[PDB]
């Protein structure tokens, strides 16, 4: 139950059509491209992490 | 793998015209969301003032920029929705027309192959999955995007190192999730062959039925039955045993890190740095901000997943037409005669064998033709290959003393129009239907042509005359009155080497007899195939073919 | 209606479980609001400490009950799944011959179980889902009650304006999205009779003005289309405002609560974070129970579906006898495949009765079988009713080939010996295959009497199947055997183990068989009389006596 995957039930941040959360079949790899995006967000949160060590 | 992203690359290309849109709903999202998570930061204000002593002018004031930026927000989120809606409507519209545009340019031979459901079910079914694509997606990703900045934006400025110490589980929070996913696939794929098991004895079960009754023992199934879901339910609690486990790390890191990040708040309380309004703002920033930053892989995985149900449509978009070159000669003159050299060809469905082979052909002005030959016997392949309809695979089908695809396809339909072998009117009335493909025509002309086919009886009939409507799909009439109808349609156009089909032989001869006086009343020529020896003791000249070759 | 929670035990310990892991999860907010308030006013630092000790072994234990709770009720929900499952199967093969009759619905006991399972896991999310938050937003609404009545009061009786006024705006939209999709639908329609026919569109070149008569079922569709997003952003701009407008309203009038005196700030600050958090719990539980009440009502077809002898002797005396046979399809009792036949069995003799039968050949072994009642007449063997006696007994007494055998997908020493209440000697199962003359077959095999066969017997030939069926029969010894529609497909050289079963075999003199097979060279060697069509005889005495009457026997033998 990710509140940002429940907001957008309701028509105050949601559009028409988007309520029916289902992955496209039972098993499936993940890309790899994708994987590629979550070393963005370390890095991301290392530097931000050191930046507010200055302070 | 390149495959989706190149369908990527062509589903931002087909939005381009709606740049307009799409800027003003990423506008009022923006705004939206820097007007939602002021509340918090104000209510701290508001929280900071009822402590101590009480000031009117700061707590009335504070109420009212509370109302004016929900205010704000809700007119953005409204102005936002809207913006999406329609954006996400106009590309469903032109990717629908362009389909339909794009279609009509391909062979016979694709209409053939391809199913009429088919068809359907793509035009009707996946330009809308198409559509549900940028303007949802877009939306969810820049809304979480913009909601972790500006969240991590107002932890920076109200306490760096309240912040610093609620960072510290990104990395750990994130790894979790990944390991746990590459241990669950596999479990998920062995519940897949368990049930899949399952599934194979129930149904072998069934198929024997009557030995099993007539033999055997109808219970002696069911503890095969217990012995498949024994297997099935172990299975299922392992799997979910592991996704409870993983649940419960999660939270117990979320909900440590959440006490260490309150201890520190109050130590800076004791030491007046920080306003309780203040920690409280912070604090309800915390319990939001990592649902955001969880989700946006999650929602990036989906992304890359949903682009691949589109690759029928761009599939059917792109197809090169098997068709000849457009022609470019006009004749701006009568055709004159019309000739056949060594004929062959075959239909590109069943190409390993010849429908017809060899033949040669020769149609003069104001003289008649009669095909003769067994049902079946390449006649329709003929009618085809003289209508320019297919292109011919071998001889020549040269009319006027020039390549039968030379001539503009305008000209050539205009000039060629062929009575088909059933009747067909496309839904409507009957002042359309009599004239479909007729750059513009007047009511006196299809009066005139009803006349002259002999059909004024049943249109003058009619609850609106020549503006009654024929039905759906021509239902809505007799079969000779359609025979009439479609014998009208070939003569409105008034051609100069018209064709026959035999659809005469069931209708009344008195059709038969007007086609011959109106259409050979002048240099018109005119070829018929039939079966029946009645439209050949009729005819004026005859020729023979069996097998696929003249005799 | 119809529940199956019967584990009322190890489910009532999951009720203990989440409501004292909930109350354990609440100690975050209330502690910061008490502990703010004693930094404020200068309190000790010992109950400072001890609070934050307290409230971190809350936090801690409400988080390991969750787990336990959730392991204890998904363990219970697994075996009631797994029991059900098994319940409708077992209930589903025990219906009436004359329901699985009909051919075209093999698929409906091939989808019932999968539809089963699909309702059973939703439903159980579902109800764990909506009984944890229910539990929760109670307890919040608790500790809101206790923390100050006229500031819940307020929040109370504005939920069900933030929750229906948007329902009420939706269904202008619902409406818009209904008359845009038939429009759609229209559009369509017109294309797909363009389009479908294509030879006389392009024999007319009428093909951009298809592209036109397209275009204007798409250009009426525009005003409609706008209408829609402009309700759309009405709506979302009213559920925004109705939702957001009260964090002002709360936080203004528990202002004036702390005005007043009443209540503190920390009181307040507690408040406003338990409002957020009874909102969402209950904007959950709305989005649930639409999810619940529609699996829920699915469930009455299964349950329905699910609703909708014992003489044994110690030895087999092998006499029976048929009078006045009338045999039909229950589906069809306006027509019947015999009527009036009558016959009659003795230990050490085989009969025929064949002929051009059809059906009614099979109905009447379908008789001997017991597999369907008889729709006229009446029987007897042994001095016994056929339905009088136990099934177990009678399944061993008497078998038959069918006239479409098969083996299912096994080892060989399974197929062989399938519904044997007990486990065959291997040298049994090695003697019955040389006397049903397949061990040369079976002998030729990878793994011998070990070697499993592929799916529907597709790893050998229609002989090879009809030579490992016959087998079964020998195996279980019955003293009524038949046997049809195999030796005349097959070739005589794999019916030569039949004909010396039929003609001399030691052990077939201690039983009796009734012959249906199409083989002439069987209908030669018969010893009892009889044969019919439609339930008529034409034949009797002997068989030598059916070709010497010049009758109907001798003419169909012609």
């Amino acid at each position: 139950l990710e509140r940002a995957l429940l907001e957008q039930q309701s028509s105050a941040c949601g559009l028409p059509g988007s309520s029916t959360e289902t992955r496209p079949s039972h098993p499936c790899p993940e890309d790899p491209d994708v994987s590629r995006l979550r070393l963005l967000l370390v890095v991301l949160c290392v530097l931000f992490g050191l930046l507010c060590l200055l302070l | 793998q390149v495959n989706n992203k190149v369908l990527m690359w062509r589903l931002l290309k087909l939005s381009r015209p709606d740049l307009p849109l799409l800027v003003a709903a990423f506008f009022f999202l923006v705004l939206a969301v820097l007007g939602e998570t002021l509340i918090p930061h104000y209510s701290g204000r508001v929280i900071d003032i009822l402590g101590g002593d009480f000031d009117p002018h700061a707590f009335a004031s504070a109420i009212f920029f509370m109302c004016l930026f929900s205010f704000g927000s809700s007119l953005s989120a409204g102005c936002r929705g809207g913006c999406f809606t329609y954006t996400m409507s106009r590309i469903n519209l032109r990717i629908r027309e362009q389909l339909f545009s794009s279609l009509l340019r391909q062979d016979l031979g694709f209409f053939q192959e391809t199913k009429t459901g088919e068809l359907n079910s793509r035009l009707s079914s996946d330009t809308t999955l198409m559509s549900n694509w940028l303007p949802l997606n877009a939306n969810v990703l820049l809304r979480s995007l913009v909601k972790v900045v500006g969240l991590y934006g107002f932890m920076l400025s109200i306490s760096p190192r309240l912040t610093l110490l609620s960072l510290l589980h990104m990395p750990f929070t994130i790894a979790a999730e990944k390991v746990y996913n590459t241990r669950h696939q596999e479990v998920l794929r062995e519940i897949q062959d368990a049930v899949a098991r399952a599934g194979q004895v129930v149904r072998e079960a069934v198929g024997g039925l009557q030995t099993v009754r007539s033999f055997g023992a109808e219970e002696h199934e069911v503890c095969r039955y217990k012995e498949a879901l024994e297997q099935c339910r172990q299975l299922y609690w392992r799997r979910d045993l592991e996704r409870a486990l993983y649940l419960l790390v999660r939270r117990v890191l979320h909900l440590g890190v959440q006490m260490l990040m309150l201890s520190c708040g109050l130590q800076q309380m004791q030491d007046g740095e920080l306003t309780q309004g203040s920690l409280l703002s912070f604090m309800i920033y915390q319990e939001s901000v990592g649902s955001y930053v969880q989700t946006l892989v999650y929602i990036y995985g989906d992304m890359l997943s949903n682009v691949g149900a589109a690759e029928k449509v761009f599939s059917y978009m792109d197809r090169q037409p098997n068709l000849p070159s457009p022609g470019t000669l006009a004749p701006t003159t009568l055709q004159g005669v019309v000739k056949f050299q060594d004929v062959s060809f075959a239909y590109p469905n069943r190409p390993d064998r010849p429908v017809l082979k060899g033949l040669t052909f020769t149609l003069r002005p104001g003289e008649v033709t009669a095909l003769v030959g067994p049902n079946g016997s390449g006649k329709s392949t003929v009618a085809a290959l003289l209508q320019n309809l297919y292109q011919p695979t071998g001889g020549q089908v040269l009319l006027d003393e020039k390549p039968i695809s030379q001539y503009e396809h305008c000209y050539l339909h205009s000039q060629v129009v062929s009575v088909g072998q059933e009747p067909v009117l496309f839904s409507g009335s009957v002042r359309n239907n009599i004239a479909y493909g007729l750059q513009s025509c007047e009511d006196d002309k299809v009066m005139a042509a009803a006349q002259a086919a002999h059909a004024d009886d049943f249109i003058q009939e009619m609850e609106h005359g020549i503006y009654t409507d024929v039905g759906e799909k021509g239902s809505q009439l007799a079969a000779g009155q359609k025979q009439r109808l479609a014998i009208a349609r070939a003569l409105v156009r008034d051609p100069r080497v018209l064709i026959l089909d035999e659809a005469t032989s069931a209708l009344d001869v008195q059709c038969e007899q007007a086609l011959q006086d109106w259409n050979s009343r002048g240099d018109r020529t005119v070829l018929v195939i039939a079966h029946r020896l009645q439209t050949v003791q009729r005819a004026h000249q005859i020729l023979v073919l069996q097998e696929g070759k003249l005799q | 209606l119809g529940c199956l929670g019967s584990e009322t035990r190890r489910l009532s310990l999951f009720l203990v479980l989440v409501v004292l892991s909930s109350l354990g999860e609440m100690a975050i907010p209330f502690f910061t609001g008490r502990l703010t308030d004693w930094i404020l006013q200068d309190g000790s630092a010992d109950t400072f400490t001890r609070n934050l000790t307290l409230m971190s072994i809350l936090t801690i234990a409400s988080a390991v009950l969750e787990f336990v709770g959730d392991g204890i009720y998904n363990n219970t929900m697994g075996h009631v799944h797994s029991h059900l499952q098994g319940e409708v199967f077992g209930a589903v093969l025990r219906q009436e011959t004359e329901f699985f009759q009909q051919n075209q619905t093999g698929n409906i006991m091939s989808r019932v179980t999968e539809d089963t399972s699909t309702l059973s896991d939703s439903l159980s999310e579902n109800l764990s889902l909506f009984l944890w938050y229910l539990v929760r937003g109670l307890c919040l609404l608790g500790i809101m009650l206790w923390g100050s009545v006229s500031l819940t009061m307020v929040t109370l009786i504005t939920l069900p304006l933030l929750f229906l006024l948007p329902k009420k705006v939706g269904k202008w939209y619902q409406l818009l999205e209904v008359q845009v999709r038939e429009s759609l639908a229209k559009s369509s329609q017109v294309a797909i009779e363009a389009l479908s026919a294509m030879p006389t569109v392009r024999s007319f070149a009428n093909e951009e003005g298809e592209a036109q008569k397209f275009r204007e079922k798409l250009q009426e569709i525009k005003t409609l289309n706008q209408k829609e997003a402009v309700a759309y952003a009405v709506n979302s701009w009213t559920t925004s405002i109705s939702g957001m407008l009260l964090k002002v309203g709360i936080l203004y009038i528990g202002g004036q609560l702390v005005t007043s005196g009443a209540v503190s700030s920390g009181n307040l600050v507690t408040f406003v974070l338990y409002q957020m958090q009874f909102t969402q719990a209950v904007e959950v539980l709305l989005s649930i129970y639409p999810r619940v009440q529609k699996a829920v009502g699915s469930s009455e077809k299964i349950f329905e579906y699910l609703d909708r002898g014992l003489l044994t002797p110690l030895h087999l005396e092998g006499l029976v006898q048929f009078q006045d046979v009338s045999f039909a399809y229950p589906n069809r009792p306006d027509v019947l495949v015999l009527q009036g036949l009558t016959f009659t069995l003795r230990p050490g003799e085989v009969t025929a009765l064949v002929g051009p039968n059809g059906s009614g050949k099979s109905t009447v072994a379908a008789l001997l079988q017991n597999l369907y009642q008889p729709t006229g007449g009446q029987l007897l063997l042994d001095g016994k009713p056929l339905p009088q006696y136990e099934h177990r007994y009678l399944h061993r007494q008497v078998a038959a080939v069918g006239q479409e055998p098969q083996v299912f997908g096994r080892s060989l020493q399974e197929n062989i010996a399938y519904g044997l209440t007990q486990k065959p000697t291997m040298e049994e199962i090695t003697a019955a295959a040389v006397k049903s003359g397949a061990h040369s077959f079976i002998s030729g095999l990878p793994q011998g009497y070990d070697t499993e066969v592929d799916e529907a017997g597709s790893q050998l030939s229609g002989g090879q199947r009809q030579a490992v069926a016959l087998a079964r029969a020998l195996i279980r010894k019955p003293c009524v055997l038949i046997l049809d529609d195999a030796t005349s497909a097959l070739d005589a050289n794999s019916q030569l183990q039949v004909e010396q079963l039929l003609y001399e075999s030691p052990e077939r003199y201690s039983r009796s068989v009734l012959l249906i097979t199409q083989h002439l060279s069987l209908v030669e060697q018969a010893d009892h009389i009889l044969f019919l069509e439609g339930g008529a005889i034409r034949e009797g005495g002997t068989h030598q006596q059916l070709m010497e009457k010049k009758g109907c026997y001798w003419a169909m033998v012609q």
